RNA sequence: ACCCACUCGGCACCUUACGAGAAAUCAAAGUCUUUGGGUUCUGGGGGGAGUAUGGUCGCAAGGCUGAAACUUAAAGGAAUUGACGGAAGGGCACCACCAGGAGUGGAGCCUGCGGCUUAAUUUGACUCAACACGGGGAAACUCACCAGGUCCAGACACAAUAAGGAUUGACAGAUUGAGAGCUCUUUCUUGAUUUUGUGGGUGGUGGUGCAUGGCCGUUCUUAGUUGGUGGAGUGAUUUGUCUGCUUAAUUGCGAUAACGAACGAGACCUUAACCUACUAAAUAGUGGUGCUAGCAUUUGCUGGUUAUCCACUUCUUAGAGGGACUAUCGGUUUCAAGCCGAUGGAAGUUUGAGGCAAUAACAGGUCUGUGAUGCCCUUAGACGUUCUGGGCCGCACGCGCGCUACACUGACGGAGCCAGCGAGUCUAACCUUGGCCGAGAGGUCUUGGUAAUCUUGUGAAACUCCGUCGUGCUGGGGAUAGAGCAUUGUAAUUAUUGCUCUUCAACGAGGAAUUCCUAGUAAGCGCAAGUCAUCAGCUUGCGUUGAUUACGUCCCUGCCCUUUGUACACACC
């Protein structure tokens, strides 16, 4: 247990010393409802009698 | 605890009937279509919706209840 | 279970702590509850230097059979304190004297 | 007869350990893997069992001899550390006593607990360490209980239904506590969001605190815990860590096969005491001065005046420092740690009071704080959830915490009139001055304050002063009850609270018992905060007035330590 526990602190030093040195999609949303706001998009008529 | 009692008669819910309903319209011979069941004057109801025929009653269901119109 | 906590203490200590204490409380694999202190080095438990020098965390780890408490204690080295007191109120240091070469009958200097 | 020296041969003790042993120990239990002086006897895991059987002896009881089948992984020895004792020796303490104080126990009501009652009267907890505890003062809510009524807020997958409609809603009526389309009547509306079925989730103040985390209580008003180098032992271990002495303290002195340290106590931190020294202040305050009122007048005395100016920091505030270290001296003592007395000092009981607090233990409490949680239970005629009403308050009565009294060191009526800890309203209705009106409770028009700025100098209460009553259940006492007026709130009936009138109970100092307490303490006295729409007889803090009696001990009770016994170690449950 203790020997494998020690080697764990050895792997936690590896990662620690290593990382200390180591090694667009536009058109939005509210703009796309305004760009598609060019309409021809509806229909209305009703209401007689 | 205790677990149950029940002097019987458990409650039911509702069926939304069946009703092949909209035959209620009429077409003379080729093709004039005369509506039946007068429609509703609420600007919320676009004259497609109709009224229900009871005693004293013509009733808009498109208004979930609203506005008793009586003829 | 010991591999974990004994490693944690060995990383905490090799990180330059003054001392460390780790407690796992709960149920692992048995029906009954147990607890284990895991300690190395130096911790102080009393008074104000507590708030200064030891950093305590408890955590609930939720496992298939039940829930364990994790309890960690780190004593940071008061020598490195930066902003704060630099030792425990116990610490009394005596500055060491000088070996003297006396005698040399009086005379005087002049400038 | 004695004394002294020697010598045989005895009964033993003492110290040694070369030596032996698993140790305890042992001049043999030594001269033993470096194994051989002579000889007799007995044992070969435990139980079966000293049983059966045969023989033999005996009057007999029984004695000597003495198996096996079967069963079984231990039984056993010495030593160690724990734990426990209805063994002994030391201690500590107003949750112990001493000397006393104020009481509780008696009465009335307040309140929790039991019990009974109940549709339900939700529930946890039962010696200190359950019972004004769950911050638990519940009218709705809370709420878990009871009588009933809706709702899905049933994620997701597949499947079934089905655009000729999978599904939703509803006016009026009937119905319902109900202006719930709950359901029903009738016939509109809705558009793939649901429905139905399985599988899987989900919620639950449902169960399990004896499955857990966490937190808390208790042991503990305690003084204990460990490791380095050395010493003892094959070893677990021990010594250090101890007779005594001292301390609140494993706090120290001292003794010392130990030396020298660490955790815990201490240190530390917070608060109350002291700073005419430091830095300042119209959100604190003083003096001078104007402007100014009253009384006197010889100048005087007593006030008004958020800036009309000047100066100050004693008072108030809080920054930085200072200060005490039981100092000085003297008694007392291993002249050691310390103790005691006196002087000085703001302060000398750990300065006073708190915060923090090692290792360990308990099937202590808490799933009813938690969207912390395992498992179990339930999941649509719900133990989910909401809505209406009731219930936790129900009263032959047992227990406990309390409040008010039994009066004259007093009630009452005038009158003097003095604190400290607090807290207060934004996307809102909190703390309230002042002016009116009202007997009061209150109402009402305005007002300052997000605050050392306004409430508020919180003009509190006990208390002081002058009267009235005069020992008579009296004008002490205020339960019970009637009648009316107000406030909070959607709601006040089982009476939320407040006022007025009337009604005028018990209780004439409390049995056995038993709690709490050593100085600004006890006790008497109110206040603010918590809770809070309204409700304190509770609690957490606060100041006011302010004693008597110890300054000791182990008798009682309680626990801590040694020694000792142990066949316990899941540790006397
Ligand atoms: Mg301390
Ligand atoms: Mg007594
Ligand atoms: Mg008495
Ligand atoms: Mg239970
Ligand atoms: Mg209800
Ligand atoms: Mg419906
Ligand atoms: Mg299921
Ligand atoms: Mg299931
Ligand atoms: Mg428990
Ligand atoms: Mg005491
Ligand atoms: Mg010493
Ligand atoms: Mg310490
Ligand atoms: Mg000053
Ligand atoms: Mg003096
Ligand atoms: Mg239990
Ligand atoms: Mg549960
Ligand atoms: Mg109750
Ligand atoms: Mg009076
Ligand atoms: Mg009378
Ligand atoms: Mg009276
Ligand atoms: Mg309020
Ligand atoms: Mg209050
Ligand atoms: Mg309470
Ligand atoms: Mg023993
Ligand atoms: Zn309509």
């Amino acid at each position: 247990a203790e020997k494998e526990a020690q080697a764990d602190a050895a792997a936690e030093i590896a990662e620690d010393a290593a990382e200390a040195e180591d090694a667009x999609x536009x058109x939005x949303x509210x703009x796309x409802x305004x760009x598609x706001x060019x309409x021809x998009x509806x229909x209305x008529x009703x209401x007689x009698x | 605890k205790k677990v149950y009692t029940t002097p019987k008669k458990i409650k039911h819910k509702h069926k939304k009937v069946k009703l092949a309903v909209l035959s209620y319209y009429k077409v003379d011979a080729e093709g004039k279509v005369t509506k039946l069941r007068r429609e509703c004057s609420n600007p919320t109801c676009g004259a497609g919706v109709f009224l229900a025929n009871h005693k004293d009653r013509l009733y808009c269901g498109k208004c979930h209840s609203v506005y008793k119109v009586n003829a | 279970i010991r591999r974990a906590a004994y490693g944690v203490v060995r990383y905490v200590m090799e990180s330059g702590a003054k001392g460390c204490e780790v407690v796992v409380s709960g149920k692992l694999r048995a029906a009954r509850a147990k607890a284990m202190k895991f300690a190395d080095g130096f911790l102080i438990h009393s008074g104000q230097p507590v708030n200064d020098f030891i950093d305590t965390a408890t955590r609930h780890v939720l496992m298939r059979q039940g829930v364990l408490g994790i309890k960690v204690k780190i004593m940071r080295d008061p020598a490195k304190s930066r902003t704060g007191p630099k030792a425990l109120p116990d610490a009394v240091t005596i500055i060491e004297p000088k070996e003297e070469e006396p005698i040399l009958a009086p005379s005087v200097k002049d400038y």
